């Protein structure tokens, strides 16, 4: 009855239905709230939310397992910090994360080696991946130069965490 | 049975808009190799074409509305006025109006819509024309 | 709007250029563009009278029509015309207080 | 000028007018916005 | 110098070379042709109207507006030569106030982020980078005013606004 | 104020607060059932007889049969004109400030009732024009030789004049005798203004 | 509950219950809490109570109701345009 | 539950912690009246 | 065609005498401009035995002895129901 | 795009070929369009290159393309008539008509 009821059910003032409820005089009166109060309430949290996080801490971990790894089998001068080239290449990262991750996928593998060359300069560096979302390359004027526009957006979230 | 009707008649899948159309598109296509004459009928023998730029009631709509080349609005009012002198054409009032217009709307509707821009018949006759086959 | 205004509410300006304004666009409301006419159902229209303000500043035009159905078929295209009541006005009327605004 | 000339003459001259348009209606839209979101941010 | 003629081209690029703003349009749809006036005029900029209805080339201006706007949408404005859209796209850009400089200046602001959805004067509170995400984990995070919302419809005034 | 001395959370009476946790849970399993479901032209006539019976006139001609014509036909002066048959009643309805006029004529222009005579004016006098005119119809079509046949109801063009009040009484009026009177054409005869004849002053300055 | 389901229901169903005003009175569970709280499901209580459910003031449930509708409802179009 | 999904993030991420202390800080949290979640328990399992 | 453009005519398909043909397209014509407001660019017409109005799969068959006056009566009774039907509509909205 | 003497005599062919086309000869399911006009077209340049007399040149080429276009047209009989008479195949158009019309048919039957 009542999951019948649910689609008939009026929503404009016509035969039998009218906003006596102050709406046409003062407005919306009632408060109607989408997010559960914190204390009382409860919805379970959004799984896309939750594999974020899951996959941003296994990077950072792994990005920190390899560096100290590589300090355990070992100062920056100005052009080879210009140059951006860290203690270990990008090549370098890939093989070892090949060899010892037989299941990890060509993308993840990707990812873990700009993580752990990037940890070198700042450990969770999370600003420019949320930077991107409010700066578009478009807008910046940056549009076939993906590299410059990564840069800067690094460059920006390093700086802005200041 | 008749038997010269078989070899005339063929069968056609979809109705043409006019029976030449096809040709008429290839032909249109190979003149431009890719792979007016209204002067000469606005005139007082043509009132379709003189009311085809006249208003429901046979006057002249505004010039943003309804621009012309100059030589074809000159040509227009004295085909009018030749043509109302004679007869030929109605002193008050425009037909040919809707025979003019290009928007129109369909018969089950009132205001023309922008996103407008196998039969019993056919089938009885391929029956007929199998049927005769053998 | 809430009212409508009385014949004995206006100036004797106001109300004696109102019957003009109604007369000639009575006389003359075929007369629109064609562009306008052509759409416009007058079998529907009607106007009850024209009223005005004080040295018609501004001008109404009280309207219905027949079938209730066909306002909201009139009522743009009537709005359209606002323009060439205006020239009407100018070009018929010569004892205007002033040439006003139409609603 | 022939009379008809001038009144048709006239007549194009109303018919086809630009007038001057100032936004004193925008203007006072605007000033309107201010006055109720100074009302509604202060008492 | 010379005599006025009313100007007419079968080509759209002409109109778009000539007029700043020019809106092809029909008599079949007034209203959404006086929203856009209406915008067009609150915001004081030239703007052309063409009736297809009665124009000459009504064919050729038809399909060359069809391929340029990607849509059979008589109603169409167009600005430097570009197209804005009908009067649903029109409407937008009013709602986060990218109307004013689209007609004025001729180009859409892409900085990212409404205008619009604003409690009071516009500042940058919860734009900076959130350090590791989760702003969906706190769960005692400040969740603002509390927003009323409509019991039932409140029948609309008129047919057209 | 008068209620200054209540609450401001009595001031509305918010309630049904354990309702919104079941709402957020609805809707959340509703957005993941839509994200599983994610991975008018008129009526049909066939028959003729069929078409008959529904409508009241025969589309076919069935007529006599006038075949071996010329072979090129004369067109009409007023192609796109309605098509008035030989048994219309064209009534006109002239409205005006004071006063508001009813005449019918048949299809050959002959005037069959006299002239009578706001929006009530208008009412009352089409009703009392109708009313005397049916009989007039009957003697007319009884002398032409046409009966009326039980139930017929005469066919009708009317037309109106005037953008005055009297036109929605008057045509309230004729749609009153529908069962009577079947109106098939309704329209306007307000006339196009041209040069004319002087008018009054008054109506100028 | 056999007793109010008959009373609520055939009320309804002969017409001389809420019948179009339905939306305006909540569903039958939310009846049947209340008034057995009102009435200890004593029979004459209950009938008495069954024709004074037409002065309820404090349920808010269709109140809430066609709130959350209309706001999915609005929500869903505004998706669609 | 919102101060353990912070400091056990907070910690992983850290550099020089031990994880024999980030499962302690986890206990101590649970001790104390503090509701274990999906969130941090992921935590917990990726850094196991 | 050219006046009443209907995107497809049919009068050579069925099996009649060429007078029928001939008949059935003087009256096509002389209907023509009363049929002219309205588009017919999704209706075929085709001659027929027998009349039918497919208004969804767009056709008109009609019989060489059909009544043009009467079938410019039943466009315009369509054209009528559908503005009221519209009007309707917006009253009660 | 072309040469204005090109597309000149081009639109001029194109024209005559409409006329010789769904006119007189009624002929609207033409095939291989193509072939007849860049024959003639190349024809009449060998005349001009000759020298023939433009209206004689075009005249001459035009009753070839009407040769042409009236064997086409009877091979076209040829073939169509000898596949009626053999029962065993007969085109491809005919097959999409009937296992479409036999659908339809299926059905109407079923309502």
């Amino acid at each position: 009855e009542e999951r019948i009821r649910e689609l008939m059910m009026p929503l404009e003032v016509g035969e039998n239905s009218f906003a006596a409820n102050g709406q046409a005089t003062h407005g919306n009166l009632f408060y109607f709230r989408e997010y559960p109060m914190y204390p009382g309430e409860y919805v379970p949290a959004e799984h896309n939310t939750l594999s974020s996080l899951r996959d941003e801490l296994r990077l950072d971990l792994t990005a920190q397992s390899l560096k100290e790894a590589w300090m355990r089998v070992s100062f920056q001068s100005v052009d080879e910090y210009y140059a951006s080239v860290d203690g270990l290449d990008a090549e370098q990262i890939g093989e070892v994360l090949a060899a010892l991750f037989p299941e990890l996928n060509c993308y993840e593998a990707q990812a873990l080696v700009q993580r752990t060359l990037e940890c070198i300069s700042r450990p969770v560096s999370a600003a420019s991946r949320q930077l991107s979302r409010t700066i578009t390359a478009e807008a910046v004027g940056l549009d076939n130069a993906p590299g410059h526009y990564t840069n800067f957006l690094e460059w920006m979230g390093r700086l802005t965490e200041t | 049975g008749r038997e010269g009707w078989l070899f005339g008649q063929q069968v056609q899948l979809h109705y043409h808009r006019f029976p030449d159309e096809q040709l008429i598109t290839n032909l249109s296509r190979w003149r431009t190799g890719e792979t007016p004459e209204v002067y000469m009928k606005l005139n007082y023998k043509n009132p379709a074409t003189i009311s085809r730029f006249l208003t429901r009631t046979g006057h002249m709509y505004p010039a943003d509305i309804l621009p012309l080349n100059p030589e074809a609005v000159v040509k227009l009012r004295v085909a009018k006025a030749q043509a109302i002198r004679i007869g030929l054409y109605p002193r008050f009032g425009n037909p040919f109006w809707f025979r003019s217009q290009k928007f129109r709307p369909k018969a089950y509707q009132e205001n023309y819509d922008p996103t407008t821009y196998y039969n019993w018949v056919q089938t009885d006759r391929i029956r007929r024309y199998f049927r005769e086959l053998e | 709007v809430r009212l409508l205004r009385h014949e004995s509410s206006m100036s004797p300006s106001a109300r004696a250029f109102s019957e003009r304004v109604a007369y000639h666009l009575r006389r003359s409301l075929k007369a629109c563009p064609g562009h306008i006419a052509e759409h416009i159902d007058f079998t529907q229209l009607i106007i009850q009278e024209v009223l005005g303000s004080r040295r018609s500043k501004e001008i109404y035009i009280v309207w219905f029509t027949v079938d209730p159905g066909a306002r909201f078929e009139l009522e743009p295209r009537l709005h359209q015309l606002n323009h060439w009541v205006q020239q009407l006005i100018i070009k018929r009327v010569k004892r205007r207080p002033h040439i006003p605004r139409v609603t | 000028v022939n009379k008809q000339t001038q009144k048709y003459r006239t007549k194009l001259r109303y018919r086809f007018r630009q007038p001057s348009v100032v936004p004193l209606r925008q203007t006072l839209q605007q000033r309107h916005n201010t006055i109720l979101e100074v009302l509604r941010r202060r008492r | 110098a010379t005599r006025w003629l009313p100007f007419v081209s079968s080509d759209l690029k002409d109109y778009l070379n000539r007029y700043w703003a020019v809106m092809f349009t029909v008599g079949a749809r007034p209203i959404e042709t006086g929203h856009i006036r209406h915008y067009v005029s609150w915001y004081c900029t030239r703007m052309k109207v063409v009736l297809l209805d009665h124009h000459v080339y009504v064919e050729p201006l038809r399909q060359q507006l069809q391929e340029v706007s990607r849509t059979p949408e008589l109603p169409l404005l167009f600005v430097n030569k570009k197209l804005v859209g009908t009067l649903r796209d029109v409407e937008l850009l009013e709602r986060e106030k990218k109307l004013k400089d689209v007609l004025h200046f001729g180009f859409e602001w892409r900085v990212g982020g409404s205008v619009a959805a604003t409690n009071g004067q516009k500042s940058l509170m919860g734009a900076l980078p959130a350090p590791y995400g989760d702003a969906e984990f706190f769960r005692g995070r400040y969740r603002g005013p509390p927003v009323a919302r409509p019991v039932v419809s409140l029948p609309t005034l008129h047919p057209f606004a | 104020d008068k209620y200054r001395r209540v609450p401001m959370l009595l001031k509305p009476q918010q309630g049904g607060q354990q309702y919104f946790n079941h709402f957020l849970i609805r809707s959340t399993n509703d957005r993941l059932t839509q994200q599983d479901v994610d991975n008018v032209p008129p009526p049909r006539v066939l028959g003729g007889d069929y078409f008959k019976t529904r409508f009241g006139y025969s589309l076919v001609k069935n007529s006599e049969m006038t075949q071996g014509p010329v072979d090129y036909s004369q067109l009409d002066m007023w192609g796109e004109m309605p098509r008035y048959t030989s048994d219309m009643v064209f009534l006109y309805l002239v409205s005006r400030r004071r006063n508001t006029y009813a005449v019918a004529y048949t299809y050959e222009g002959k005037r069959i009732l006299n002239t009578y005579t706001s929006t009530d004016n208008g009412h009352q006098v089409t009703s009392m024009y109708l009313n005397d005119l049916l009989p007039k119809l009957r003697e007319m079509r009884a002398s032409e030789g046409r009966p009326m046949g039980r139930g017929e109801k005469v066919e009708l063009v009317v037309r109106v004049m005037g953008f005055y009040n009297g036109r929605q009484g008057a045509v309230r009026a004729v749609q009153d005798r529908a069962n009577e009177f079947h109106v098939r054409y309704f329209e306007d005869i307000t006339p196009f203004p041209l040069n004319g004849p002087k008018m009054p002053r008054g109506v100028f300055k | 509950r056999s007793f109010l389901r008959f009373l609520i229901n055939s009320g309804e169903l002969a017409g001389l219950g809420w019948g179009p005003l339905w939306h305006a009175s909540s569903d039958f569970e939310r009846k049947l809490y209340k008034i057995g709280f009102l009435s200890g499901r004593n029979p004459q209580g209950v009938v008495d109570h069954y024709h004074q459910e037409l002065v309820w003031r404090y349920d808010y449930q269709r109140t809430r109701q066609k709130q959350y509708l209309l706001k999915r409802r609005m929500e869903g179009m505004s998706r669609g345009a | 539950v919102d101060t353990m999904n912070v400091l056990l993030t907070r910690a992983a991420r850290h550099e020089h912690i031990q994880v024999d202390d980030v499962f302690l800080l986890f206990d101590e949290l649970v001790a104390l009246g503090a509701r274990p979640d999906l969130a941090a328990a992921e935590t917990l399992h990726t850094v196991l | 065609r050219t006046m009443v453009e209907p995107g497809g005519v049919d009068a050579f398909s069925n099996d009649c005498t060429y007078a029928e043909r001939l008949q059935w397209s003087k009256e096509l014509f002389r209907i023509g401009p009363s049929l002219a407001p309205w588009d017919w660019s999704e209706m075929t017409f085709v001659l027929s035995p027998d009349v039918d109005i497919d208004w969804a799969n767009g056709l008109l068959a009609l019989p060489y002895n059909f009544d043009g006056d009467a079938l410019v009566r039943y466009v315009e009774e369509v054209q009528q129901e559908a503005k009221s039907r519209k009007r309707e509509e917006l009253l009660a909205a | 795009t072309l040469s204005p003497e090109r597309v000149a005599l081009r639109d001029e062919l194109a024209r005559k070929s409409r006329l010789v086309a769904s006119e007189g000869m009624r002929y609207y399911n033409i095939f291989w369009v193509r072939k007849p006009l860049d024959t003639m077209e190349k024809e009449y340049y060998e005349l001009k290159r000759r020298g023939v007399d433009h209206g004689e040149a075009i005249r001459k080429v035009l009753q070839g393309f009407y040769s042409g276009l009236a064997v086409k047209k009877r091979v076209a009989a040829i073939q169509a008539e000898e596949a009626k008479l053999t029962g065993r195949f007969i085109t491809m158009r005919e097959a999409t008509v009937v296992l479409g019309v036999l659908a339809k048919l299926h059905k109407e039957q079923l309502t």
